[PDB]
């Protein structure tokens, strides 16, 4: 399945359109802070975003927020953060 | 340009 859920999107959808999107799209910009709200270090938001990061823009979109979103909050009280973006948890519209 | 942490 996604590693991401319909609830947890949800959240992700608040704070992805809590910073303004464009068009569908965050930029670094609105992620970075919100990467840096999670006492997380660059190292995890560094890794966390890449992995989040399906354009590869300085940009995440609603899905792209989403997949840096529990990638935060489950590297709080989850695990640690790799540097390999899951199959279970990219969109099709990737590839 | 990408990754605001690096
Ligand atoms: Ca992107």
């Amino acid at each position: 399945p996604w590693a991401v859920k319909p609830e947890d999107k949800a959240k992700y959808d608040a704070i992805f359109d809590s910073l303004s999107p464009v068009n569908g799209f965050l930029s670094g910009d609105k992620v970075k802070p919100v990467l840096l709200n999670s006492k997380l270090p660059v190292d995890i938001l560094g890794r966390v975003w890449e992995l989040s990061d399906i354009d590869h823009d300085g940009m995440l979109d609603r899905d792209e927020f989403a997949v840096a979103m529990f990638l935060v909050y489950c590297a709080l009280e989850k695990e640690p953060v790799p540097m390999s973006l899951p199959p279970a948890l990219v969109p099709p519209s990737k590839r | 340009s990408t990754n605001p942490f690096l």
